[PDB]
């Protein structure tokens, strides 16, 4: 995998494109990657596939895209091919294990019910916590980490009209920031490649380490 | 006859004097901003040192005349003769209409438009003269609009009465210039010398008496903090002093207690949820015979860091005193204290052991 | 009259008291990011501390108009006997409308916009108060705008009453002026001794204006258990392990604190306790000789190791140095 700093604008002057929607969001994050491999197995986590992290929304996005097919300037894009790009190997000094580097994990904590009048459903909801031991129960012995939960709201999702796009929905999703504790190198180094977490395609999933 | 002190003290993240609105007072100094403590803040806690230690309680106030009702109450008249009294006290010194009060409606007494300046006994000895007219207090009390009565020139004596913070620090008073006494002391605001952002704190107050669906937070705000290493300055006018004083001896004692209070104090504000009690890092005091000089400038390039502040801002106003010195050679006393003895200052003078010797060395060297 | 406490206290990989989004307050001092817990979190676990011993329950709270009609509840008075009671208890206070309360709801008992605090008794009396007058308070229940006929100088005189925690601590109360006591304990942030940017080595310091206790209290001997309670609290409990370090002294001219001595961060790589330890020692030295006064010093060490000099005698255990420093002053 590799990293890249990228921030997309809008298309024209009556916000026509793209971040208008989630949809066409992620559609401005895919069209960048031409050439994609699909792998997959009975359910284990995805591997195809790019990671982004959307840091402030207030100038029509920035955003951070760690993946590993090389990312390519477009249309209405910052003035060169990145903001910035260079690669980056997770065997870096084998990122030794029982050694601390931070990190800046997304989450979605959920826990999946059976509702009335369902089809049942997943919720984000799981007094006294329960997003830590979530995350730390699907955390599995590689770098431990702390659990920054929080309690607010929300995230939208809409489609622009194209057809096998996902309609309007809302997503909550935790910000956690801290120092990780490596203690597995090659678990906590697929996992950081697969991303953490189902809808890899709306932000959730992209981990970033550093160093003491 | 000039003796300057300037003093590097590095305060924990507290928040010494909020603004008009929570945020701590900010300099734009040499292009980046710099959290300050204002100069009214630390002279009102060196006074209040200063006076309590030399018991003089030079009161600043507005209700002059509650307090001369109170020592008339105490003295045997009754509530209505003891206002009347104060306010002819008060209404009998004030040229062509008496000194203004502002619109008055309570049961309470007028406060004065103006505020005073006294030490207690001067509030005691107008309740004296004020006693000693008590028939003619009474008379003016049985009109409808009552004029002075009082001997104006021994009560503005007494108005006139000087004091250890009235002498430091000095006295206005527009409606009487006769009373006016001029400050002795250049008391100057401290600004860090290094750029500091405000950091905003987030807190909540939680509730005792919990009710399900709610976690219960009682209240919310949101509080600006800020820490840093300030420098601060201040400069005694011996000269000035002395003429306010009067005597000699009596102006040394003033003038070593108010720097070891200037040294020794720190402000109370918000100070209660958050203890910046501290010392100076570096405290240099300096005798001057031609005219005072800050080190101010030696701070306007700022300082960055991911380091220390302490050793590099005192090294650096030692670069400073150093280059001034041979750019302005005057014959001055210098000397300074230090809470590090890695680095030796050899501008500053001679390193004396500890504050009050330093103290001591200097006031008594200043004549 | 100043006891001062200073203690080094390592905080494993955790996190005390989050931010506003979940992430741990950070100072920046020296330079550096610095982690921190702030005093209000503190002074909280210590004075739930303190009050758990001392079970006063120094109650801080808003619905104090939802518990005074639970006493009179209690007590024999009807839903709406209680709620219209309580509601005069509290109406008949100060500033010509009584005391202001928040946009009401249509069931259920508002709450006082201002925030109160009172321990369990002072809640019981005001009740008491009110049950008094039953005939008056139903009379003006008959009204469609009641206004106070409760004796506001005794009620005042109720919110008044002290307590341990309300004599450390203070109280204020803009609406009445005549029940704001002042705190006489200075508590003060912990930042870490090592920029992080959670585990680390956590700095402390407290003050005790002994002088201003004594005047909120009254007695002397009471004044002397709230302190020794105080310091054991403020040793012994942690947010929701021992300070790694601990020292009191007790100053007769102004308090101080240590702070200075960690500003310049220290870089790592090996351990941070020992670090700290000899570091403040140097600083208290040096501070010593720079600033002479005439002062008490004591402190404990889980560590025989060094031998730390400028810190006064060496005692062997927290109670101990607690006692005897308690017992100095």
């Amino acid at each position: 995998t590799w990293l890249t700093k990228i921030v997309p604008d809008l298309r024209y002057r009556q916000t026509r494109a793209d971040f208008r929607t989630a949809g066409n969001l992620h559609r401005k994050l895919i069209r960048l990657s031409s050439d994609l491999g699909e792998e997959r197995i009975a359910n284990p986590r995805q591997q195809s596939g790019l990671l982004f992290r959307i840091e402030e929304t207030r100038n029509e996005l920035y955003l951070l895209v760690q993946s590993h097919s090389p990312l390519r300037v477009d249309r209405l894009g910052p003035g060169y091919h990145g903001v910035q790009m260079r690669n980056l190997d997770p065997f870096l000094a084998r990122l030794d294990k029982g050694s601390r580097v931070r990190y800046r994990i997304v989450a979605s904590p959920t826990k999946r019910l059976g509702r009335s009048e369902n089809n049942t459903q997943r919720l984000g909801l799981k007094r006294g916590a329960a997003a830590e031991e979530w995350w730390h129960s699907r955390a599995a012995a590689n770098g431990l980490e702390l659990l920054s939960t929080y309690a607010q709201t929300l995230d939208d999702v809409r489609d622009p009209g194209t057809a096998d796009r996902s309609r309007k929905i809302r997503h909550p999703a935790v910000r956690f920031d801290g120092e990780a504790v490596i203690s597995d190198v090659d678990a906590v180094r697929h996992a950081v490649l697969n991303g953490i977490g189902r809808g890899k395609s709306y932000g959730c999933g992209l981990l970033s380490l550093a160093l003491i | 006859t000039f003796v300057d002190i300037h003093a590097i003290q590095t305060l924990p993240y507290s928040n010494i004097n909020r603004d008009d609105l929570g945020s701590p007072k900010t300099v734009v100094y040499g292009g980046k901003e710099r959290t300050r403590v204002s100069s009214q803040s630390w002279k009102r806690a060196v006074r209040h040192e200063v006076e309590a230690r030399l018991g003089d309680k030079a009161v600043r106030t507005r209700r002059i005349i509650s307090e001369i009702a109170k020592r008339l109450r105490e003295r045997g008249w009754d509530a209505d003769l003891a206002d009347a009294g104060a306010r002819q006290v008060v209404l009998s010194v004030g040229k062509k209409s008496g000194i203004k009060l502002e619109k008055e409606k309570d049961s309470e007494a007028p406060a004065t438009s103006v505020l005073f300046y006294l030490p207690v006994p001067a509030i005691d000895e107008l309740a004296a003269i004020a006693d000693e007219h008590r028939d003619a207090v009474a008379k003016e009390a049985a009109k409808k609009t009552p004029k002075g009565i009082l001997p104006a020139d021994r009560i503005t004596e007494v108005l006139k009465s000087r004091n250890v913070s009235v002498n430091l620090f000095g006295r206005m008073l527009a409606e009487l210039p006769s009373t006016e006494v001029d400050g002795a002391v250049q008391f100057a605001h401290a600004f860090t010398v290094h750029g500091t952002t405000v950091e905003v704190d987030f807190f909540t107050a939680v509730d005792d008496i919990p009710k399900e669906n709610d976690h219960g937070s009682g209240h919310m705000n949101a509080g600006q903090f800020s820490a840093g290493t300030f420098y601060r300055y201040a400069n005694v006018n011996l000269d000035r002093l002395v003429e306010n004083t009067g005597d000699a001896q009596t102006a040394r004692t003033a003038v070593a207690e108010f720097l070891r209070a200037f040294l020794s104090t720190v402000p109370s504000g918000k100070q209660n949820a958050t203890a910046a009690m501290t010392l100076p890092d570096l405290v240099h005091i300096a005798v001057r015979f031609d005219r005072p000089i800050s080190f101010a400038p030696a701070f306007e390039t700022a300082l960055y860091g991911s380091d220390g502040y302490t050793l590099r801002a005192c090294q650096e106003l030692n670069n400073y005193a150093e280059r001034l010195r041979e750019v302005w050679p005057d014959d001055a006393i210098r000397g300074y204290a230090t809470v590090e003895n890695k680095t030796d200052l050899a501008a500053l003078g001679e390193r004396y052991d500890s504050y009050p010797a330093l103290i001591d060395a200097m006031v008594a060297a200043a004549f």
